[PDB]
């Protein structure tokens, strides 16, 4: 009944006991307030507004205590009392946020089934030590050939995807989640990934297509989405990475493996800008306050690889920075760069050059080294990097109708064919067993005979021919992830056989 | 007693009241000072404590006596909406400035609305035709889409929107919205008249367009709540009715501009450039009150005024994330004589993929983007050296790029006067073909000057004969 | 109403007690508060601008800002050993170096 | 010494005043007298409402001060000198302010724990005696501190009542519960 | 169909206003005086329990 | 003096203010302890605000602090422990073990603050330290009593370079070391701790020859700044009281600069140029002077430096560029070209390069090398535009020697058996001088450019030539 | 200021206040804040080149940046008929004289 549900609401209001503190509201607006009173407060604690708003408290002063509102200010009014919970901010973590979209407080906002909780967690959880840390282990692929070969990521490691807004930023990330399909389905729960995607300052229509696309490919049975839209309150937007981190930490803690995408940290800084300037902290450069670094730095280190007594746990993180204007000599980019192990710079121009989603291979680095990728796939891509560098230098000479020579035009042709092969495609990732052949082919110069237009025609056909006859080679690359003397000779003979068309 | 007050301050057009009782005021309420010049409307936006609100002013504050009385209405600023609310112009103070007499009130609703939920989304997945070649090929519209417009409002950006009104609004949207923040008042009369002439507004009765203009005469705070007023009219159509919506905006940069103006006075500390420290939250609220629901889809066309043509400033920049498509307009392409002035390498859409607009549309568009970009790289070498002092392959690409680039101009029906060439529209379906043909060298025989100011593909051919003779 | 940096609780109770000023502020100074090497003194009423001052700590200063409620001494040395409520003698010699 | 630090700006004065008056054990005298000399400024309706906010020089105000202590000779020597300090810095608008704070400081010394027991409507006198009894019994007032109950009528408290004193409160109102309910309605 | 589902929501808002209405009735009667007395004696009882 | 009780008044973040009892105050640079859920919070008194209220910086998190929470005074500065039991402990900002091998147990402890040594003590470098890598050795040697500075960009293998040094210089040259990590990352902590376990330099049976002070960037900004102080104070203890020679190592010292800029803004200090601290000049100068050679030991620091967004005229790198005796620059480009060392062979200046200190042969060779690379770079414009075949015979020979020197600057590294897989080989300073000279003279222009790639001295290059031939 | 100047209707007597807002440019300027603020308010521009004025051509209008968008009747018919589509023509001419060499 409509009447039956109303009866409950009425019985569920009335009665309550002693209040550790009280204070009467005075300055308040923009969803930021300061109340007078409140002297049994400590940092990060939650105070219950009698509006029915909850706000945690981030500035402590012996005047008027500055409580960040999660609601609106149209229900806060000058004179009301506020009563301290006595409990610091916490999020439900369990086996029941998976297969759901949840907002930063951790409720479903799509009205899906109930949040099953096994525990509650805290927003600040001190990032692992060096004693329970362990060496890099377990290759993580995105299914994008350039990303995997050159700048290979590992689980427990950070590499920063940076570049101008909406140059395919969303497809990069969506491709990564999609490749985790091969593993999610396959056995072993510490090989399975349960990804946690964080959205700060993003409009609903975009999230709502995005989730749709994951359901189509059957990747929204493990995806968890944490959201804090642009309209919703600035403290929830700041608070959104740190509670997403905790949904990830549970996975790391149990021994299971996961990947946390932080898109974007830059709008997070603007929500925090607002918050910081109205609780009167003085800013440094470009009105971002000096403790911005401190925010990203504590956060990213909560994804790091753990030892075997803690179950080989790793939460992995992939931070995303969309640059609002371009330029990576900006404040926010210098601060994330120092913390992370890598850059995976994406470029506007290369979008138009026909690489979509577009990646620049030269302003991207991995200081994580080459053994955070498939062993087979290191060997084949061994001179891939070296060839590319050589191309870049020779191309620079080539401009201005400069006199070319035979030595250089081998390089220049060589380089031209590789790039055409490489070029990504929108919303399609690939499996590593079939990335290993193509790079080999390019490197041993069986792709340096074949015309630029027919680079693609060779790529399609070459892969196709292998499914029919050589299904033994694919199986071995998958199974052992390393390449045998015997296995190479055959793979090499297979390439020599198909070259025309 | 009623919540009466006195005027403690008049700092700018951000008046401050002090209530003489300790009774509770509230935010997004309205207060009225009865002044000898019309009425004055104020809106509480902050409470600073000690019974002193700080208020946004929707009407001119000139000639204001201090210690002069205020009264609290007791609630939010309420517009009048309806289904026969149409054929009149609405201001933030509710009244007509078009003088067509009282609007049809059925439901009067707060201009301040709680943004609908994520559980109600009817995302754009049906394409729309604009009828411009450059637009259809590279970044086509959709229904429920959020399109953006960048550039000045005097250099052909404004002319661009007129074309859009002429095509999209005389044959789609059952009840449609125009909302104009800092809208130029005489130009506003032109829009109203052109709308009458094409018989879209018929008296103050049934009509498929309504209009909201708040003039740039009005002080910054008043302008800020024009935007909100307009969206409320858009939402009634959205909710109650299932009938088609539109929105056209010129400019929502002017909403952002107004926020920067109020920011100092209210009690905020301005962040770098000059733009508000409360930009993401304030921006967020209007643009989540323009969102598709299962109660109806909402195709939006938005315009952003770019100051000093720097797009790298945070107010233009933070918009793209909240966008699906853009067709950025710039001064440079304006000089080159290409009207429309839309950048052909600076256009984007979420409808761009090889199965949404299909493989063939995509293939053509990709090739166009590579060709024009190749030409853009070689600007240095061509001018400083030559085209014969450049490789034969790149010269082909370069020769091709001048033809494709020139072809992109479409003389409009609203720039037919100036050019002297009658207005044109080139179909979506035609476009894929038109450009595909030039790419295969099937029309690389005829002048670059024949590609200047033509309609479809056949006209390019036909003008070649006109100029040759 | 407005807040002076001479509204210090030790200083105020002395004026309330019916005790007058200007006996321990002549040349005679007392540090009110020292931060960032910037001791701020209440006193130094016969001091010369740019004149050299010696604290009780063992530290030297010069007195670039003379402001009525306090004197913004710039410390030449340590901040570590300097603290509130220390005597600051007035050398009676402006900043000078041997020449020969 | 001050016992605890209360109040923000214009409490630096109040703090300082208590600690000077503390050494003699006569704060109660000082404060009472201050109420009686402050009230006779108020019953100076012109130039004692029209000279609280700065309007005339330091010196004229100082001479207004001299005239106030010549007409009232009981004010105690701490409060005759505190006025001098306020006049020289040229302030009199936050004159009631030091006075109010100084009362709170004094009544912490007396051992009074002042309290407002706001209600929706004025309660009976029996309801009052019983609240005073109970509040003593409850561990919020351990005893040693003498509670006072001050009735207030607030029709902005819509139903119920709120008992307030020190940092300890019991909110047993109807008004809050209604506000919470109104929000909760979904079905 | 749209409207049909809208009507299910609408009936709930029609009864929502009975709650708001019922408050004006409670406070219009000297049940406002009598239950305010009840609230004072609950506080006493509560004050023995803490 | 004796303990005091102050009660907290404002927690805003790292800055936390205390309101101590009247007539009785802790001094500037004292250490206050507040018992907290996770360790003991130590507060460094960094300003006095007047009215007997201090303003202090936290070195542990500012989560759940009550304003009104008792603050004990230890009565003094922050004192960590120093000793010969410092070796192998992993020490942190507040000075206690976080590896739980037991506290450092010594009769002597010292404060983190100290004054830089007096002028009378000071000693200059004059010996030439050998690194055991060919680029370093010829074109930018180290000086023992140096304050070397490892400036470098992104993707240069920062960790890699410094890890090579520890393999070579550290075992060979006596004395202890202290490796101090300022705003390090958890990838780097584990990889550094692991690399020194392989080499038998960390003995969990013995005492180690290195000590560690790992403070990570997940700790407050306040803490990141003053971790640096803790590690330096241990080197001071080695140099003075034991007399030991130190090959000090600090990582990444841009992190000190960045941290210092953060607590500046919060403490009330107004922002200076390009968003960095105003107190840049003076914090660095105090830090650096402590690092020196005295009339006791000899301290040779090797300090990693990060050059934000590959501009080193930006105010943090560029100030530091002066304070560091023997600069190197590592660059994005040279890593990509396939050459590891990533060090730019051209931009890399030592405080001693003269001919009557490095030796007359060493100087004349290196004087040639610099010229040969600088010619090729100059020639690049001619090659690029007009054509490469329109250059002279002398220019082609100079270009061919230059390519050879560029790829005869490739040395393998033992800590790049990952990065590359080719194992590192040590070559002497003397050997390098000789090996380089043969190449200029033109006696080895019969050897292919790639037969100079990742090998030792001359012996290996001739052999490797024969190998590619086969 | 600008919206005080504008043609009016018959009621207000048909009166007009013609406003040419006159901007002091440093050799042309319209990619900076102050000019752009005036452009968005105005119906158009009368961009006149520095180099050409100075080298004794007056008038000297670049019509790549000179537009007006209400100006569809605001000329005597005589000066429209004879000046038929010359406004298109000199916006072909710059392009022709670029590559005519």
């Amino acid at each position: 009944e409509v009447s039956s549900i109303l009866e409950e609401r009425i019985k569920g209001v009335s009665d309550e006991a002693n209040l550790n503190e009280t204070g009467r509201v005075l300055a308040v607006g923009d969803g930021i307030a300061r109340v007078f009173g409140l002297n049994n407060i400590q940092a990060e604690e939650l105070v219950e507004f009698s509006s029915g708003v909850k706000g945690m408290a981030l500035n402590l002063e012996p005047g008027q205590v500055g409580i960040v509102l999660f609601g609106s200010d149209r229900l806060v009014k000058e004179g009301e009392l506020v009563k301290r919970t006595g409990n610091i901010v916490d999020v439900p973590v369990g086996p029941g946020l998976l297969g759901r979209v949840v907002d930063a407080l951790g409720n479903p906002i799509d009205g899906k089934g109930p949040i099953d909780a096994a525990g509650r967690s805290r927003a600040q959880v001190k990032a692992p030590g060096i004693l329970p840390r362990r060496s890099v282990h377990e290759p993580v692929q995105t299914g994008l050939k350039a990303v995997d070969a050159l700048v290979p990521i590992g689980r427990g490691q950070r590499e920063l995807i940076i570049g101008d807004r909406q140059t395919g930023k969303t497809a990069v990330a969506l491709d990564t989640i999609l490749n985790q399909k091969r593993w999610n389905n396959g056995s072993d729960e510490s090989k399975k990934l349960y990804c946690v995607y964080v959205a700060v300052g993003q409009k609903r229509s975009t999230v709502a297509q995005l989730v749709q696309t994951l359901e189509q490919h059957d990747a929204m049975k493990y995806s968890i989405i944490v959201a804090a839209t642009a309209s919703e309150a600035a403290p929830l937007q700041y608070l959104a990475p740190f509670t997403a981190a905790s949904i990830g930490e549970w996975f790391r803690d149990n021994g299971k493996h996961a990947l946390i995408v932080y898109d974007d940290l830059s709008k997070q800084a603007v929500a925090y800008r607002q918050l910081s300037l109205l609780l009167r902290r003085p800013p440094g450069r470009e009105a971002y306050p000096g403790d911005v670094f401190y925010l990203h730095s504590r956060l990213l280190e909560r994804a790091a690889k753990l030892s075997e007594k803690e179950g080989s746990g790793s939460l992995t993180a992939l931070p995303v920075i969309e640059t609002q204007g371009g330029d990576v000599s900006a404040y926010i980019p210098t601060n994330v760069i120092s913390i992370t192990d890598g850059q995976i710079f994406l470029e506007a121009e290369l979008f138009y050059k026909g690489i979509r989603p577009a990646i620049n291979v030269g302003l991207s680095v991995s200081r994580v080294g080459s053994a955070a990728q498939v062993k087979a796939l290191k060997q084949v891509a061994g001179s891939l990097k070296l060839f590319l560098a050589q191309y870049r230098e020779v191309a620079a000479f080539a401009q201005f109708g400069s006199d070319l020579d035979a030595s250089t035009k081998q390089t220049l042709v060589r380089g031209e064919r590789l790039t055409q092969l490489l070029k990504q495609n929108q919303y399609s990732p690939l499996a590593t067993e079939e990335q290993v052949p193509l790079i080999y082919a390019g490197v041993n110069g069986h792709l340096d005979g074949i015309e630029l237009s027919r680079i693609g025609e060779f790529e399609s056909s070459f892969l196709s021919y292998l499914k029919s006859n050589h299904n033994e080679l694919l199986t071995e690359i998958r199974e052992k992830g390393e390449l045998s003397k015997e296995l190479l000779a055959s793979l090499k003979s297979a390439t020599e056989s198909f070259v025309a068309t | 007693t009623p919540i009466t007050g006195k005027v403690t301050a008049v700092i700018g057009a951000i008046v401050d009241v002090h209530f003489e009782q300790s009774e509770l005021p509230a935010i997004l309420n309205a207060l009225e000072i009865k002044t000898p010049q019309g009425k004055l409307v104020l809106e509480v936006a902050q409470h600073l404590g000690e019974n002193t609100v700080r208020t946004i002013a929707m009407d001119g504050t000139e000639g204001l006596v201090r210690g002069e009385k205020v009264l609290d209405t007791g609630g939010p600023i309420s517009v009048p909406v309806g289904r026969e609310t149409l054929g009149r112009i609405i201001n933030v103070i509710g009244e007509p400035i078009d003088e067509r007499g009282p609007i049809k009130s059925k439901l009067r609703k707060p201009i301040h609305a709680d943004p609908p939920s994520f559980a109600e989304q009817s995302t754009s997945a049906e394409i729309l035709e604009t009828g411009i070649k450059v637009v259809d090929l590279l970044a086509p519209y959709a229904r429920g889409g959020k399109i953006g417009l960048f550039g000045g409002a005097g250099v052909g950006k404004t002319v661009f929107i007129q074309e859009l009104i002429n095509n999209i609004a005389k044959a789609h949207g059952g009840f449609s919205v125009f909302t104009g923040v800092g809208e130029r008042t005489r130009e506003g009369n032109d829009l109203y008249r052109e709308m009458k002439e094409t018989g879209v507004i018929n008296l103050e009765g049934e009509s498929k367009v309504a209009l909201v203009f708040g003039q740039m005469n009005e002080p910054p705070g008043a302008r800020a709540r024009v935007a909100l007023t307009g969206l409320t009219i858009a939402e009634y159509f959205r909710d109650e009715e299932g009938q088609d919506v539109l929105l056209f905006i010129d400019n929502i940069f002017r909403f952002t501009q107004a926020g920067s103006e109020v920011s100092a006075l209210l009690g905020r500390i301005p962040s770098a450039v000059g733009y508000q420290p409360t930009l993401a939250t304030d921006m967020g609220l209007l643009q989540e009150r323009i969102t598709t629901t299962k109660k109806g889809s909402v195709t939006s066309v938005q315009a952003v005024y770019v100051p000093a043509d720097d797009l790298t400033d945070p107010a233009p920049a933070t918009t793209f994330a909240h966008l699906d498509a853009t067709t950025v307009l710039s001064r440079g392409i304006s000089e080159l004589g290409i009207y429309p002035a839309v950048d052909p390498l600076d256009s984007k859409s979420r409808l761009l993929d090889a199965a949404v607009v299909g493989q063939e549309h995509y293939d053509v568009a990709s090739k166009v983007q590579e060709t024009l970009q190749t030409y853009k790289s070689l600007q240095d070498i061509i001018a400083i050296l030559g085209m014969d002092e450049l490789s034969e392959q790149d010269k082909l690409t370069v020769e091709r790029a001048r033809k494709i680039q020139r072809f992109l101009s479409q003389p409009f029906a609203v720039a037919e006067v100036f050019t002297g060439i009658p207005g044109k529209l080139v179909r979506l379906k035609d476009t894929v073909a038109s450009f595909k043909a030039v790419l295969e060298g099937k029309y690389d025989n005829i002048p670059e000057h024949a590609f200047y100011m033509v309609g479809g593909i056949e006209d390019v051919v036909a003008k070649a004969e006109k100029l040759a003779a | 109403t407005k807040a002076q940096p001479t509204e210090v609780s030790s200083i105020l109770e002395e004026r309330i007690k019916g005790v007058s000023d200007e006996a321990n502020l002549n040349e005679t100074g007392r540090v009110l508060a020292v931060g960032d090497g910037i001791a701020r003194v209440f006193g130094l009423n016969n001091i010369q601008a740019e004149e050299l001052v010696e604290f009780s700590s063992g530290v030297k200063g010069m007195a670039l800002n003379l402001e009525p409620g306090q004197v913004g001494i710039v410390l030449f040395g340590s901040d570590r050993l300097v603290k509130e409520g220390e005597l600051v003698k007035r050398t009676g010699n402006i900043v000078d170096v041997p020449v020969g | 010494p001050p016992p605890v630090r209360l109040f923000g700006v214009e409490g630096t004065y109040a703090t300082a005043l208590y600690q000077a008056a503390a050494k003699n054990s006569s704060i109660d005298a000082a404060f009472q007298s201050l109420q009686k000399v402050e009230s006779t400024v108020k019953k100076n309706p012109k130039l004692g409402h029209l000279l609280l906010n700065p309007a005339l020089s330091l010196k004229d105000r100082n001479s207004v001060i001299d005239a106030i202590v010549e007409t009232h000779k009981n004010l105690d020597g701490y409060v005759v000198n505190l006025l001098k300090v306020l006049s020289e810095n040229n302030r009199l608008g936050c004159f009631e302010k030091i006075a109010s704070d100084f009362g709170v400081l004094n009544d912490a010394h007396n051992g009074l724990l002042k309290g407002t027991v706001t209600s929706a409507e004025p309660l009976d006198p029996k309801s009052f005696k019983r609240i005073e009894k109970a509040l003593s019994a409850s561990k919020l007032v351990g005893q040693g501190k003498s509670l006072k109950l001050e009735n207030v009528v607030k029709p902005e408290i819509k139903g119920g009542l709120i008992v307030e004193l020190g940092d300890k409160t019991v909110d047993l109102s109807i008004s809050t519960k209604i506000q919470k309910l109104n929000k909760v309605l979904e079905d | 169909v749209r409207y049909e589902a809208s009507l299910r929501q609408l009936e709930q808002r029609q009864l929502a206003k009975s709650v708001i209405s019922r408050v004006q009735s409670e406070l219009g009667n000297p049940k406002f005086q009598e239950k305010v007395l009840q609230q004072s004696i609950s506080e006493i009882e509560q004050l023995l329990s803490k």
